[PDB]
RNA sequence: AUCGAGAGGAUG
DNA sequence: CTACCGATAAGCAGACGATCCTCTCGAT
DNA sequence: CTGCTTATCGGTAG
């Protein structure tokens, strides 16, 4: 019920079987490159290791899972703190040192709208959307050990029927909000005159 | 493995030889703190392994209608009552062994006739 | 199909029909024999676009 | 085959088994690091004998970090393999730096350890990761690469 | 390791003799005896007092045969030198090339163990008007014209090719290609201009035949 | 004929059963996989065989 | 998170089933999985059918619908032929989607049930047949009931089909692809395309 | 007449 | 024991995608 | 499910 704002997340795994070092990075919504996932959550509100992989893993028995995060921490003992969490998260401009303090009230909003719109889209929620950020990494890795099948696309009920109500809907929608601002077009028009 | 965390701070622990009585210390790169190691396990791959084949089993199994029920008997009990599943690890050259659930008792056995097993 | 268990690598689980064109084939039975068909139309349809670029 | 042979089956199956890939990979069952200290004395109680015969008191260091190998009883049966022969291709890969010992086939468990040697920015300990890195991925132990699984068809 | 001493040696032992075969093949002198040399009396006479296989105990010049001076007057003088060196940098190359530009030979084989370094590659082609070519030994323990597949080319001379070209109203372009890299017109070592001809066999006519110009 | 329609249905009865056997087999790991292929690629292969051998 | 689905589960269930919680909306319990999905989308397909319920006290496992049921379902298709002078008319198809007897099943929530095909043969007792003697030799052969922990069960097998479809005379007696076929020709033979 | 879309027929 | 050359492995991009036929509909 | 361009790797020469 808010339009269709299509905002697409990415969550990679870069490296293949047996490489150097595999390092886990995402992709975000108005943002150049990809982001390792340990300055994400710092970026949130989560601070510590160890804190961080209670978010991920959630069985702190089985450790491969464990094991699989270390090239992650040990790409970011670079960032430790909140504030400069959202310095790296900055690079939307070249060297837009007029924003040193406004380039992290360009990126806090972002992890307001940009990232996970559902969930919610409001300010007061952090550890929301950290669970979830760290339910992904879950499963791309639940599937990187090969203890769970990959996702068949071709899956009926993966899948929904645009129909002629919703059809009528998006059409609708954006017929009204044409009509809308042709209203204050004309209005910016009367005061000007009277008018009327 | 199992690698340990530091308290206070609450980050990861990074090995370290002690370079006069010859022994292995963890600590954070960030305040100080500094623990004794346990057992001498550092590091560890696996390439053929043996967990992630049963997985998902609880206490709220013997109740899913999508899952076979067989004629096996527990070596405990001696139920015939049981649910069953071929090894959960979806790899390629894994095998087609089965996995039995115990219900009057909760119990865990295979059908594998030969290679031992530890669960 | 959900008429079926979990892990039945069967013949009839997997797609064997058992029937002949005579007696009839049976719910299950029909719907494979409908995945496989299918196949068919679907190479004809957009494989000779290729089969006929091969010819030019 | 060679004119000279025609139905000999034996033949063919050397032939298959000269021929055939093959990396210390496929035999690795895990790999894993330890903190060996004192060198005549090690702190597995796995290893008792080896460690215990070794003879090495006939010439006759060192080395602080160890990596031990544990292998697959499963593939030294198909395709056909000697702990020493495995050794040797080790060693013949590094040269003489880093000492390595193993069992015998006839023992119960089969395995393997390695010692980095000897020169003389410490940080000692990430490298010897990619020892253990190359030495699954590029290490040959029989065969011509590119082949894999080759088969018997008459 | 004593089978791979003893592997080593074999292989050397086959390339030597796929060696005798090429120069023969070029239209040199070689006896069907001097060839078929078995692997007794090659395991002494080219080595050591221990066992160790001497390279440089193996080069020789080449004559050729009465009948090819009859279509080639300009064929004469061919030299081979095995290496025991396996790096062969811009040094070594001095030395083979000052060997030869003294003893008046044309054509120069130089067979080496594992590879050529580019500074050395550099200095080959720009002393004419002899040339020189080269083979790696792994690329020799087989003959390649000793294969199903393969058909025997036939090098034909200047004053011939001219009556291809009329006889069938040709110009150089118009022929069929051979590369000049190509296994075979290496094996016979070809030239700018120099034109094959090949005696293929055929489920329509018993034999037929083409030809190819070189590239 | 009558007697033949019989003997059809029989003749897929010790093929629908000589499956069970090779299942019961592999499911007791005894199947003992070809040179070069997986232990459920010998079965799969195995299998499909015994159907369509039962089939013509 | 929610600790105990034992019950949370069943009473979500039992409120749909009354009609309580809209009988489009679905909800799947995951146990291998350990999660439990409920959603309310817009676009979701799904269909009929039966329960099925062990909840039976002197009578095994078996559907719900009995015949008393059937009666009072076609006392109302014949009750308007006739005598239709207003004499206490009711009993439609969603009188039973409310006294719980068909719920609405999507394609993600087909995957934690187990469905039966032909209700009567599909429950009934052993005897057994299948090689016993004896039988109709000129019959079909059915792949027989193996399984019985079973929740659902189809309305009637022949309801797979399309509106084209079910034109055709014994389709299971047909080579797939020509079913596919008559339902490209049926739609271009000829007759009354409306009585107007 | 021109440009644009969709449905159908023949190889299944 | 450092810059200049050169030669290769590594990574973004392209221009193709059956023949013929019948009809209907909306548009600057 | 590619020929061509861009990038980082070793070789011998100032
Ligand atoms: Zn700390
Ligand atoms: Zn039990």
């Amino acid at each position: 019920k808010g339009s269709r704002f299509i905002s697409t997340l990415q969550v990679k795994l870069y490296g293949r079987e047996g490489s150097s070092a595999r390092t886990i990075k995402a992709t975000l919504p108005y943002i150049k490159q990809d982001i390792p996932i340990v300055i994400i959550f710092r970026a949130l509100g989560i601070i510590p290791d160890g804190e961080i992989l209670e978010h991920i893993c959630y069985d702190v028995n089985d450790w491969q899972m464990l094991e699989m995060l270390k090239p992650c921490v040990e790409d970011g003992f670079v960032i430790q703190d909140r504030e400069t969490a959202l310095d790296f998260i900055g690079r939307r401009g070249t060297a837009l040192g007029i924003k040193k303090e406004k380039r992290i009230q360009y990126a806090k909003d972002i992890l307001q709208k940009e990232f996970l719109p559902h969930i919610t889209q409001l300010e007061g929620f952090e550890s929301r959307k950290a669970f979830f950020l760290g339910y992904m990494i879950n499963r791309l890795l639940l599937c990187a050990l090969d203890r769970k099948d990959q996702d068949d696309r071709d899956h009926f009920g993966k899948k929904r029927l645009d129909l002629a109500g919703p059809l009528l809907a998006q059409l609708f929608k954006t017929l009204f909000k044409k009509l809308t601002k042709d209203i204050f077009r004309y209005m910016q028009r009367t005061v000007e005159e009277a008018h009327d | 493995t199992t690698f340990r965390f530091c308290r206070d701070c609450n980050n990861m622990l990074y090995p370290r030889e002690d370079k006069e009585n010859n022994r292995l210390l963890f600590e954070c790169r960030t305040c100080s703190y500094v623990e004794e190691a346990g057992s001498p396990l550092v590091y560890r791959h696996e390439l053929i392994t043996n967990i992630g084949e049963t997985a998902g089993v609880v206490q709220d199994i013997g109740s899913d209608p999508t899952l076979p029920r067989s004629d096996r008997e527990c070596p405990k009990c001696h139920s015939r009552e049981n649910v069953f599943f071929q090894s959960q690890q979806r790899r390629k050259d894994t095998s087609m062994v089965l996995f039995f659930v115990c219900l009057s008792c909760s119990h865990i056995f295979t059908s594998d006739q030969k290679n031992k097993r530890t669960q | 199909l959900p008429h079926f268990s979990k892990d039945d690598y069967s013949p009839e689980s997997k797609g064997f029909v058992e029937n002949s064109y005579l007696r009839g084939l049976t719910p299950q039975e029909f719907f494979f024999h409908a995945m496989g068909g299918r196949e068919g139309l679907i190479d004809t349809a957009v494989k000779t676009a290729e089969t006929g670029y091969i010819q030019r | 085959l060679e004119p000279g042979h025609a139905a000999d089956q034996e033949q063919a199956k050397l032939i298959r088994s000269a021929i055939e890939h093959t990396t210390l990979k496929s035999v690795t069952i895990a790999s894993e690091i330890y903190y060996d200290p004192d060198p005549r004395s090690t702190v597995i109680p796995e290893d008792e004998e080896i460690i215990q015969l070794h003879f090495s008191l006939l010439d006759e260091q060192q080395s602080p970090w160890l990596l031990r190998l544990e292998l697959d009883r499963a593939a030294m049966n198909d395709k056909d393999l000697t702990m020493g022969q495995v050794g040797e291709r080790i060693k013949q890969t590094f040269k003489n730096d880093l000492f390595v010992i193993w069992s015998e086939d006839n023992d119960e468990k089969l395995i393997i350890r390695c010692r980095v040697v000897r020169p003389k920015e410490a940080e000692e300990d990430h490298m010897l990761k990619k020892i253990e890195n190359t030495m699954l991925e590029n290490i040959t132990l029989r065969g011509v690469e590119n082949i894999e699984r080759v088969v018997m068809m008459k | 390791m004593d089978q791979e001493n003893e592997r080593n040696i074999s292989r050397l032992w086959r390339a030597f003799r796929t060696v005798k075969e090429m120069v023969k093949d070029r239209g040199y002198f070689i006896t069907q005896e001097e060839v078929e040399l078995p692997l007794e009396d090659f395991k002494a006479k080219y080595c050591d007092s221990m066992g160790r296989p001497q390279r440089k105990m193996m080069s020789f010049q080449a004559n050729p045969t009465e009948e090819s001076i009859s279509k080639f007057p300009d064929m004469g003088s061919l030299w081979v030198e095995f290496c025991d060196e396996p790096s062969v940098g811009v040094k070594t190359m001095k030395t083979f090339v000052i060997h030869i530009q003294e003893k008046n030979f044309q054509t120069g084989i130089f067979v080496y163990q594992n590879n050529i370094t580019p500074s050395a590659m550099k200095l080959v082609p720009s002393i004419p008007p002899a040339t020189i070519e080269t083979f790696n030994e792994a690329a020799l323990v087989v003959n390649i014209t000793h294969h199903e597949l393969v058909p025997k080319h036939i090098r034909l001379s200047s004053d011939e090719k001219r009556e291809l070209l009329k006889r069938y109203r040709l110009k150089e372009s118009q022929l069929p290609r051979i590369q000049r890299a190509d296994p075979v017109a290496l094996y016979l070592g070809l030239k700018r201009g120099e034109v094959v001809k090949i005696i293929r066999k055929s489920e329509t006519s018993g034999r037929y035949a083409s030809y190819r110009i070189c590239m | 004929d009558g007697p033949t329609m019989r003997e059809i249905t029989e003749t897929i009865a010790e093929a629908k059963k000589k499956v069970l056997d090779v299942t019961k087999e592999a499911q007791a790991n005894l199947l003992t996989a070809k040179h070069g292929m997986t232990l459920r690629e010998s079965f799969e292969d195995n299998v499909v065989r015994f159907l369509n051998e039962a089939r013509d | 998170v929610h600790r105990n689905p034992a019950r949370l589960m069943e009473t979500l269930r039992t409120l749909r089933r009354k009609g309580d919680i809209n009988p489009e909306v679905s909800m799947i319990r995951d146990i291998r999985e350990k999660e439990l999905k409920i959603f309310t989308d817009a676009g979701r397909v799904y269909r009929p059918l039966f329960i099925v319920e062990d909840d039976e006290s002197l009578g095994h496992k078996e559907l719900k619908v009995r015949k008393g049921h059937i009666a009072k379902l076609m006392a109302t298709e014949y009750q308007d032929i006739e005598g239709g002078f207003e004499d206490v008319e009711e009993y439609t198809w969603s009188s039973l989607l409310n006294e719980g007897l068909v719920e609405y099943i999507d394609a993600e929530e087909e995957e934690s049930i187990l469905i039966a095909m032909q209700p009567e043969d599909l429950e009934p007792a052993e005897a057994n047949e299948e090689n016993d003697l004896d039988v109709d030799p000129a019959k079909r052969i059915r792949v027989s009931h193996h399984a019985t922990t079973f929740t659902h069960c189809e309305i009637h097998p022949s309801m797979i089909l399309g509106v084209a479809a079910s034109i055709i005379p014994f389709p299971d007696h047909n080579q797939s692809p020509r079913n596919t076929y008559q339902s490209a020709m049926g739609k271009q033979a000829m007759g009354v395309f409306l009585t107007n």
